[PDB]
């Protein structure tokens, strides 16, 4: 596939990697995506189950926080935003990312506006700013698919 | 002599162990095995609550014509629900900690009636809701409150006034922070006035029980009798069931704890049940 | 918390732990005595254990 | 991070320090480590790490992370929020941490005072490199508990 | 920011930085230099496995043949960003190189673009992801044999 | 205490601190260790190092703490600085001494914080013995909980 050709977060991804940002060809962050599977989807799609909160694998890759209910994530605060970030086929998962650490969205289900940080093996939970990721206090949708951060 | 270096998890060799003995954590007293439980096979309820009733029928001796009232309701209906509570484990962990299998299940059973607790008092009823202690009581009247020295003394003074009405009375469901102050509560210089004078008493006063229970609306103080007031119907009884295949162990490995319940809960009157705020 | 209502929904109400952990830590104090004075002087025996047992 | 600025026990600059995002997260009061230096240490060496590389875990709790043998971090591995350290190991002088990425000082540790190399003890130490990858981008001049940029 | 005195001329194009921005990596990564079961280099730049695309092997080491990745889309990327000093140019028998993060010129082979597999001579190609993965797409026409540049 | 262990072994004092020319009684003038013969070393030879507490004796000589069932002699209880001796703090018995209440540090049977005295045995301590009279002043740098110089 070359399509999704064009700056694209709505129909990249599986969900949403932003539906209000942006960002260009202009890499201020080379590193690929380990999350979402390729090999069964397109190639515009990344099929990304989260583009908020990452931590870094060995290697040069970023992908989602697969912790449980007595594990986490510590820093490495990086939110996924990029559109088409230097391809020229869409973006796909092992293809180039660029990535911020202010940026959107950040997934949550919880029953939403609420903070929501990314443990995320299917379990999110919220924040707190002691216990729990600072971010900083904004209101994350309910339901992962649809997310409007503030 | 010369000082010694510290270095985690060494100094010697002989752990076939870790992580032993039961664990505490907040918590707060439940006032729901007081009232009735009954199974039921049906498929939902509706419920009747009384609204304003008169009084007085006067004879054609004060010359006036008898009253042929007829008392009125306003009903509710509730529809089945679920509670449920979770709690989420790792094998590995599980079996290296050790009794982590058995401390699980006893938090994951403890979690459930604590969402229930959460459930039956605070909350107004929507729709995915049943009946609900907050929402039934008799708001408060202002004149019961009056000059006080002390969080006790009002304490003591709202429990009598169920009792001039002829309400029953059998249990205090009260706010955390206000059963706790009560408790703790000073002349202006120490000794509580709602417990003796050298003991204290945090279990039952008056000859009925306290339960602290936190959300239920700030400084509110409810009497009331539970097994007049609620019922609730079970349509199945508390059991565990666990998954290794669901959304949440497909991800990492993992195992899924669910505890659940079905219920409904029915809350018949309004009345027999009265709640007093705090003097101004 | 609201508890999910849809059984067909995991619960994503659940109660969180971590874990902690506590290295072996090593207590002393040594005190070095001539005996024969102590033992002159008389409760000190006593008390130089008594003063090192409560000291650490 | 990725400007030439370092020096400090704590730098007041862009990417020295958070607050909240920006590779990197800090909470609003810290949690405390239960490994590293977290109250003042007159000896030990405090298990293993000394060199950053921890994960911040649930409630006040911070906790381990390293790196696999025979690999490194292509990409940007943990270290902590900087401080300086009047406490033998950890990075703290006594202080309730937080983790962080790539941007804040450490202090190194080792047997050399040539350019950084990798230890599968589960720490980085200070050697010579010619086959073992460095540490920070202004490499390792270290004579024990320098501050190094990273 | 990182700076580098070196040049590693590649057939199209030319790649002459290593400034990711702000977010990005700019980390110095040392490692060997090997040549595999490829042809043999002394120095250079342009070569079978010379620059562009890496994945590390055991022991801190990089060359290129097959993908040690830990995951079915994506893996580890290195590139060699020559700055005289410390890094001896391209892939070589032996000596030290220091190498970098991010995405850059990679090397494509036959028909080049979107999902890709291993050549298994460590070149990059089309296919579809399944174990082995390419690492960032060609915005420009690839040609065999050819250092391309993304 | 720094990275990778805190302090171990011998740690350096003052050296070459020469007072002179007192009117007074004090050890720190320039004056004699006298256990009996003529003094110590040839050209060339360097010191050892003691501490311990030393008083006043007749003339312009120091000598040991004895007892305590024998008679208090000379002025304040001091430890011995260098001033012929290359290493650390102390001085070797038949040389010009200057003392202080430094002495760091060379550790010695218990410690000399808050004054020092003789004990009966004629070990040397630290205070309070007397609290209706003033003891030698050792005044000690802080090392505390941990044995040291008296």
């Amino acid at each position: 596939p070359y399509v999704r050709l064009g700056y694209e977060g709505i129909l990249n991804g599986a969900h949403d990697i932003d539906v209000a940002g942006l960002n260009g060809v202009e890499q201020l962050a080379g590193k690929f995506a380990t999350i979402g599977a390729n090999g069964v989807k397109l190639a515009g799609d990344n099929g990304t189950n989260a583009v908020g909160l990452f931590r870094e694998d060995l290697g040069d890759m970023v992908n989602a926080s697969e912790k449980a209910s007595f594990y986490f994530r510590g820093g490495e605060y990086y939110v996924n935003i990029s559109r088409t970030s230097l391809t020229a086929a869409g973006i796909a998962a092992g293809d180039e990312i660029t990535c911020d650490a202010d940026g959107k969205m950040i997934k949550f289900t919880g029953t939403g506006k609420a903070l929501g940080v990314v443990t995320h093996v299917g379990e999110y939970r919220a924040g707190n700013m002691y216990e729990k990721a600072t971010q900083g206090v904004t209101d994350t949708d309910t339901f992962i698919g649809f997310i409007m951060y503030v | 002599m010369s000082q010694l270096s510290n270095q985690e998890k060494e100094y010697l060799i002989s752990k076939a162990l870790e992580t032993e003995e039961g664990r505490v954590a907040l918590a707060q007293a439940m006032a729901n095995p007081i009232r009735v439980s009954l199974d039921y096979q049906g498929v939902g309820r509706k419920l009747l609550v009384v609204d304003p009733l008169p009084q007085g029928a006067l004879p054609v001796y004060d010359k006036d014509v008898d009253a042929k009232a007829f008392v009125i309701s306003k009903r509710g209906q509730v529809p089945d629900q679920v509670i449920e509570g979770d709690r989420i484990q790792v094998p590995t962990f599980e079996i290296v900690s050790y009794p982590q299998v058995r401390f699980s299940q006893v938090k994951e059973r403890r979690f459930n009636v604590i969402d229930r607790a959460q459930q039956r008092a605070k909350a107004d009823i929507m729709a995915v809701e049943d009946a609900e202690i907050f929402s039934l009581l008799e708001g408060a009247a202002t004149a019961v409150n009056a000059v006080t020295i002390s969080s006790g003394g009002l304490q003591r003074a709202a429990l009598t006034k169920a009792f001039q009405e002829v309400e029953k009375h059998d249990l205090v469901v009260t706010k955390i922070v206000m059963n706790a102050s009560a408790f703790a509560d000073i002349r202006a210089w120490g000794q509580n006035e709602f417990d003796p004078v050298t003991q204290h008493e945090v279990l039952q006063t008056g000859l009925f029980g306290h339960i602290w229970t936190a959300d239920i609306l700030i400084s509110k103080k409810v009497p009331q009798n539970t097994v007049y007031v609620l019922a609730d119907p079970e349509f199945v009884g508390v059991m565990p069931i666990r998954q290794d295949i669901q959304v949440i162990p497909a991800d990492k490995p993992e195992e899924l704890r669910l505890g659940w319940v079905i219920y409904e809960e029915l809350g018949l009157a309004v009345v027999n049940s009265l709640a007093i705020a705090k003097i101004s």
